[PDB]
């Protein structure tokens, strides 16, 4: 079940690529996180930019 | 080819055919005054599907087998030249 | 095939969570002695 | 079990099967009478107190084979609040897995 | 009925030799634990006419006796492996009216091919640990019969590598004195069976030390640590319980 | 395909239909169409009822083959009684009446899950059973299938002396023909034979 | 006593109270009939239809009759001038079962009653249809002196003011014309056009209906779930327009009928004026002509279906409710059309008549089927993701569509053991047990040995005895390994000792079947039951109990025979015994016994051979002082094909041909006759010589 559910993603995560990209029309946040620039990841498919 | 569905019910004579012909399934005899003759079934005819399946591609030995082990009353579809 | 391909993409250090965690116990009756 | 008969001959039968309980064996008939017990417990008040007893003694012969109707007659202790000490003491001896 | 009350291949022995199974299997199922080892395992004739007193509560309730005891048994008369018994001769003694004149080869008794069949259905579902199989006690004699040794020597295998209670029921049951016993037997059959036994005993029990060592059967273990006709787990186990002796 | 064209009222079609049931293990439709046969059957039986019995006869007959279809199940099932039907099969047989064609529906029947080889003493019988088999090719056709080897085509080749009760009678249908010559000669070479098979073979 | 009917029509008149006069139609026969006779009056005039059931079923028990006319054919005939047409009615059967006595004696007043409401078609007796659709198929010749007269007589009473005359009495004339097709119809276009607002155009829905026997069927046929072929356009228009003010109503209800009849019979114009009728009335009228039409035709409906399927797409969303569904089927036997209605048809609820028809809509169309069967499982998982009847039905749904579940029965299992009102706990546990049918792993096997003695518990369990049997009656050879678990031995044998006879009769099958599995527990305790069932048949004085110690053994023999080859010979003894001096219920469990005996031991049987032939036929011989002659042949017969011992019989016992053959007259039962015939077979054709010989 949990890990099948990654098809949808791996889709839907690239559908406004397939459907050619559009404008950067909005922001989810901006605010503090305890650390500095010597490190940057994004998480895929789940929340935790490290 | 037209084509159309009959009613057969399984008695003593079974369900009242004979398939000689292969890959499109053909009609050699249909039993007379047997429940297949009494449904009104029709001779050198191709058999299309039993309840809708199809068995048209079917070996005739297999298909005069396999109706006869098949349920109660069969819906068999067949067709005309 | 995507549960295939999650088992298929491989993982790290799977058997080494084990090895560490040693068993202990405590002895019968044993009276067949 | 039948309701209709004469009272004496209720009571008598209920408390002479209580010494066959412990002279034979009653191992396969756990059936034949828990039913007719269950029933008779709740038909009327006059069996209440000498009824329970002759499941009591029944209880004590059978032991551990009788734990699978415990969950059932724990509910006929409610459609009338029927108690006994040694029946309610012997259940606990059967959970406990110890009735010696 | 012919034999000599003492040889298993005669009608005479066998109906002892099913007695002898018969009232231990009683003495496991319906004891506490520590008294059966207290009075059946502890010493030879204190056990054996103790085992005839069963037999006696039968035939004294029978008629109007009640015998009693020093210690304070719980009643065993109406015990369902009598039934065994009472079948087991009935099966025997619809033989004897032809042996006794018709020089009869005599029919031998499907006692233990039942009851190991038994056994083999409760280890084949093995869906627990709960009311664990009273069998138990009649396995120790196939151990010894050669007739059927082998089918009894792999359900145990199977049972022993089931969980330590199942390794620790068996222990407390009294196997040990035959799985020290038969590793006399340089039967390369012991390799797949009393060897594989042998070492999941020792993967829990620190207790045995080195015996078969300080005793003769380790002569087993000095082959099968390097003999090859067989696959390497076979060696794996027997460099474990050679590993376990010097451990 | 002839069998399609005999109606579901008649008892030989309800036959016919039992025989290809049991040909194809169909035992529902096997047991369907053999007491729809005796419900059909009982017609002919009361109608020709008792009346002398040698009248109902040829009717009562009927009944034997629809007996012995029943058992032909429990005989492609029970391996166990094979040998007792076989001994049912024949000591029944003995005494119906001595006319070629009985026995011949008969064995149009047995021959379904028993070879001529297996039953050759019945066989050897029925051949004897008229002075003529009927006719002396029926009795000559079954010898010479029994024989499965055929002196009309080894004409000067000694008669096989294995299965030699076949030989023996294969001489006496040979001794109601021109063939006397070679029958009083293979008659020697023959029973000279059936003494050495004997006499090189003198034990238990 | 004897002549109870004078206390029981004290409570009669009341309704449980009418079950003394079943009681009595089985108390009559046990030869009390001139006796029970007066249940006849205490019936005719002192609620009362279910008393003139058993008026009605004394003809179906004392048959073809003399002395039931002067009760019978009296009140049938004479209290009819005042009679309620509803309590009439089994009244009506008894006139149809006393026509089926059709020799001498009844013709009289069966023709009477046939002429009398024939004439009626008095204005008043709207009963007249009635006794006659009853009547003219009840009798199966003679009905002829109608044919005409009948729809002829319509115009005595299609003029009284009863609706149910005026439509009612035009609506049913089809059964005069189906006796007159098992023998006209042309005549019958002229009552329909001529004879008679209201009676123009009903008529024309009859003649159609039967004039070949195809016309009326397409209703038996939807119930699951020429005469005048010219005047079609005619017979239409004119008699419509005459009729039309009527519609706003029974003549909606017979023009309904006419769509399916011009379908099966009369194909085009008739069906476009009958459609306008039965829109002409609100809107949701009982449409179903779409339906019955489409039995046989189908009337190019893809222009018409915006008038009937947009009522059901406005009626639905949200939200006579049954139907509306059920004509959507019998349409559809078009597959986008039908596709919105996926998301509407929830919305009623939960009720049969929604979700069994739509589950046949489902099965219907295979496409569309696949989106539903997610959807509708999603409804059922909703409903307890979260009414006790509606949600009870719901595990019985679970429990009938095929739909790719093991949250739900877990918890089944815990509703069932609680859920006390009876019908719940039968049916959760006919749940329980199919959804387990269908499921190596240890996961899988823990989840069916977890339910599978939560179930088990109950069968000895209910205090519900029938519970007990359907728990028990549940179990078979598809959970066979768990049955020859040792736990589960001890709740069988806890349920092989029983109050009930029958819980007992299923028990001993499944341990006589896993008698070959796990001999160690079962053989012994068979063989304590043999010796207690044999001192039983010893030394019982009843006729109960020696019954049933009978039937119990033989039922046992065949269910695990290699236990009863070592010991059969004083069994054998002791049923001799049995048979040799005496209800014959008990003697007839002994014959069934030597027959089942005999088929399972083989050669073994040869010495008693004899005996039983002795016993037998002379049992045969006297099977006029003796119950049923069949079972001793059947036993016979067994006997025979057992042991093999073939022709010897036949002049051993001289007198066997005639008995056998005079049982072809005899018998009067084609299924038992039979068996003397397949008997001959056995034994073998004999020669007629051998037979003169042997005299």
């Amino acid at each position: 079940w949990r890990f099948l559910r990654n098809s949808r993603v791996r889709r839907q995560a690239q559908q406004v690529i397939q459907k050619g990209i559009t404008r950067l029309d909005d922001q989810i946040f901006l605010n503090r996180n305890p650390g500095v620039p010597s490190v940057v990841k994004f998480h895929p498919f789940t929340p935790c930019i490290a | 080819y037209a084509r159309k569905t009959f009613t057969i019910v399984g008695d003593a004579v079974g369900w009242g055919f004979v398939v000689r012909g292969s890959k499109p399934c053909h009609i050699q005899a249909v039993d007379p005054s047997g429940p297949a003759a009494a449904a009104g079934m029709k001779v050198c005819q191709f058999v299309v599907s039993v309840n809708g399946l199809n068995v048209l591609h079917v070996d005739y030995r297999t298909v005069n087998n396999l109706i006869l082990t098949g349920p109660r009353t069969i819906v068999m579809e067949v067709m005309e030249e | 095939e995507a549960d295939l391909t999650d088992w298929n993409l491989p993982l790290a250090f799977m058997k080494k969570r084990h090895c560490e965690k040693i068993e202990g116990s405590k002895s019968l009756a044993q009276s067949w002695r | 079990d039948a309701p209709e008969a004469p009272l004496p001959s209720r009571k008598a039968a209920l408390e002479t099967v209580d010494r066959l309980t412990e002279s034979l064996d009653f191992t396969d008939y756990a059936s034949r009478i828990i039913h007719p017990i269950v029933r008779t417990l709740d038909q009327s008040p006059e069996l209440r107190s000498t009824a329970m007893d002759t499941l009591s003694s029944l209880v004590f012969q059978l032991g551990k084979k009788y734990q699978i109707f415990i969950p059932m007659v724990n509910k006929v202790l409610v459609r009338h609040r029927i108690n006994h000490q040694r029946y309610d003491v012997l259940i606990c001896r059967i959970v406990k897995g110890y009735t010696l | 009925i012919p034999g000599r009350l003492n040889d298993r291949r005669t009608p005479l022995g066998e109906l002892n030799w099913i007695f002898t199974a018969i009232t231990d299997t009683i003495a496991w199922n319906v004891l506490p634990r520590d008294l059966f080892q207290k009075l059946f395992r502890q010493d030879l004739l204190v056990a054996s006419l103790f085992r005839n007193f069963l037999l006696a509560e039968r035939i004294m309730r029978s008629y109007n006796c009640t015998p009693v005891s020093s210690p304070r048994l719980p009643p065993t008369y109406m015990h369902a492996m009598w039934q065994a018994w009472d079948l087991a001769v009935d099966i025997c003694l619809s033989q004897l009216p032809t042996i006794i004149e018709e020089g009869t080869a005599f029919r031998h008794s499907p006692f233990f091919a039942e009851q190991l069949t038994a056994f083999q259905v409760w280890l084949t579902m093995g869906v627990e640990n709960r009311n664990p199989p009273e069998q138990l006690p009649i396995v120790l004699q196939v151990l010894l019969s050669q007739v059927h040794r082998l089918r009894a020597l792999d359900l145990l295998g199977r049972f022993l590598d089931l969980g330590p209670w199942a390794v620790s029921l068996a222990l407390s049951v009294g196997i040990f004195p035959y799985v020290l016993k038969l590793l006399q037997s340089s039967a390369r059959e012991l390799r797949p069976l009393l060897v594989f036994i042998w070492a999941k005993i020792l993967a829990v029990d620190s207790s045995c030390q080195a015996d078969l060592v300080k005793d003769n059967g380790h002569k087993y273990f000095l082959s099968v640590l390097a003999d090859p006709y067989m696959p390497a787990e076979h060696r794996t186990m027997t460099a474990f319980i050679l590993a376990v002796i010097v451990n | 395909e002839y069998t399609c064209m005999i109606p579901r009222d008649t008892h030989d079609g309800a036959f016919y239909r039992a025989v290809l049931a049991l040909h194809q293990d169909l035992f529902s439709l096997a047991q369907q169409c053999i007491d729809k046969a005796r419900d059909l059957l009982d017609a002919e039986l009361t109608a020709m009822a008792g009346e002398s019995y040698s009248r109902a006869y040829g009717a009562m007959v009927s009944c034997h083959m629809l007996s012995e279809l029943e058992e032909v199940i429990q005989y492609k099932l029970v391996p166990e009684r094979r040998e007792i039907i076989r001994q049912i099969w024949w000591e029944r047989l003995q005494g119906c009446q001595r006319i070629v064609e009985d026995w011949q529906k008969i064995l149009m029947v047995r021959s379904l899950v028993v070879s001529p080889h297996e039953d050759m003493r019945t066989w050897l019988k029925y051949a004897s059973l008229c002075g003529k088999s009927g006719r002396l090719a029926l009795a000559h056709k079954t010898l010479v299938l029994l024989l499965g080897v055929d002196p009309s085509r080894q004409l000067d080749h000694p008669l096989p002396t294995v299965h030699p009760q076949v030989t023996y009678a294969y001489m006496k249908n040979m001794w109601k023909s021109a063939r006397k010559i070679d029958a009083f000669q293979h008659m020697q070479h023959f029973v000279q034979t059936m003494q050495q098979q004997a006499q090189h073979a003198i034990a238990t | 006593x004897x002549x109870x009917x004078x206390x029981x029509x004290x409570x009669x008149x009341x309704x449980x109270x009418x079950x003394x006069x079943x009681x009595x139609x089985x108390x009559x026969x046990x030869x009390x009939t001139r006796f029970y006779d007066q249940l006849n009056h205490h019936i005719f005039e002192l609620e009362r239809k279910g008393g003139i059931l058993a008026i009605a079923s004394l003809i179906g028990v004392e048959g073809g009759n003399a002395t039931r006319i002067g009760r019978f054919a009296n009140y049938l005939r004479n209290l009819l001038p005042s009679n309620d047409p509803v309590v009439m009615e089994m009244a009506s059967k008894a006139i149809g079962r006393l026509a089926m006595a059709g020799d001498t004696f009844t013709a009289e007043y069966v023709e009477f009653e046939v002429k009398r409401a024939l004439e009626w078609l008095e204005g008043r007796r709207h009963a007249a249809v009635l006794v006659l659709r009853e009547l003219a198929i009840s009798v199966p010749t003679f009905f002829f002196q109608q044919v005409q007269p009948f729809f002829d007589n319509i115009f005595v009473a299609v003029w009284d003011p009863k609706q149910a005359i005026r439509e009612g009495a035009v609506a049913a004339l089809r059964a005069c014309l189906i006796l007159t097709t098992q023998r006209w119809y042309r005549h019958t276009f002229e009552e329909a056009e001529k004879g008679f607002i209201h009676g123009a155009l009903l008529i024309l829905n009859e003649l159609v209906r039967i004039s070949s026997m195809e016309g009326e069927r397409l209703r038996e046929e939807m119930e699951e779930i020429x005469x005048x072929x010219x005047x079609x356009x005619x017979x239409x228009x004119x008699x419509x327009x005459x009729x039309x003010x009527x519609x706003x109503s029974l003549i909606q209800m017979t023009i309904l009928n006419l769509l399916p009849r011009l379908a099966a019979f009369r194909p085009t114009q008739y069906l476009q004026d009958t459609m306008n009728h039965v829109l002409s009335c609100e809107r949701t009228a009982a449409f179903q002509a779409l339906g019955l039409l489409s039995v046989a035709v189908r009337s190019e409906f893809k222009v018409y279906l915006p008038r009937v399927l947009d009522i059901i797409r406005a009626a639905l969303p949200p939200k006579v409710d049954a139907t509306v569904f059920t004509c959507i089927s019998m349409l559809a036997r078009i597959q986008q059309d039908i596709k919105e209605l996926l998301e509407p048809m929830l919305a009623v609820g939960l009720s049969p008549a929604l979700t069994a028809v739509l589950y046949d809509l489902s099965r219907q169309i295979p496409q569309l089927k696949k989106d539903i069967q997610d959807g509708l499982l999603k409804m059922l998982s909703l409903v307890l993701m979260h009414d006790v009847g509606s949600i009870t039905l719901a595990l019985r749904t679970l429990g009938s569509f095929e739909f790719e579940l093991t949250q739900f029965v877990r918890h089944c299992a815990d509703h069932f053991l609680n859920s006390e009102h009876k019908e719940i706990r039968m049916e959760a546990a006919r749940t329980c047990s199919r959804l387990l049918t269908p499921s190596v792993s240890q996961t899988a096997v823990q989840v069916v040995a977890d339910v599978l003695s939560k179930l088990l518990v109950v069968g000895i369990t209910d205090p519900d005895p029938d519970i007990r049997y359907c728990v028990l009656a549940s179990l078979d050879e598809r959970f066979d390994a768990h049955l020859a678990q040792a736990e589960n031995l001890q709740a069988l044998f806890v349920a092989l000792n029983d109050q009930v006879f029958e819980i007992r009769e299923l028990a001993i099958c499944t341990v006589g079947r896993l008698s070959s599995m796990n001999p160690a527990f079962v053989m012994p305790f068979l063989r304590k039951m043999l010796i207690q069932i044999l001192t039983e048949l010893e030394h019982s004085g009843i006729g109960r109990i020696k019954e049933q110690s009978a039937r119990m053994l033989g039922h046992l023999v065949s269910n695990a025979p290699r236990l009863i080859r070592p010991y059969m010979e004083p069994i054998l003894k002791a049923l001799i015994l049995k048979l040799k001096d005496p209800n014959p219920g008990v003697i007839n469990n002994v014959l069934a016994t030597i027959g089942e005996l005999a088929q399972v031991s083989g050669l073994e049987m040869r010495k008693w051979v004899d005996e039983l032939f002795i016993i037998i036929m002379d049992m045969l011989q006297d099977s006029s002082l003796l119950a049923k002659r069949q079972v001793a042949l059947w036993t016979l017969g067994q006997l025979v094909a057992s042991t093999g011992y073939v022709v010897e019989p036949y002049r051993k016992y001289p007198t066997l041909l005639e008995v056998l053959l005079n049982f072809l007259k005899t018998e009067q039962n084609q299924g038992t006759r039979r068996e003397a015939i397949r008997v001959l077979g056995l034994l073998g054709a004999l020669d007629p010589y051998k037979h003169k010989v042997n005299i």
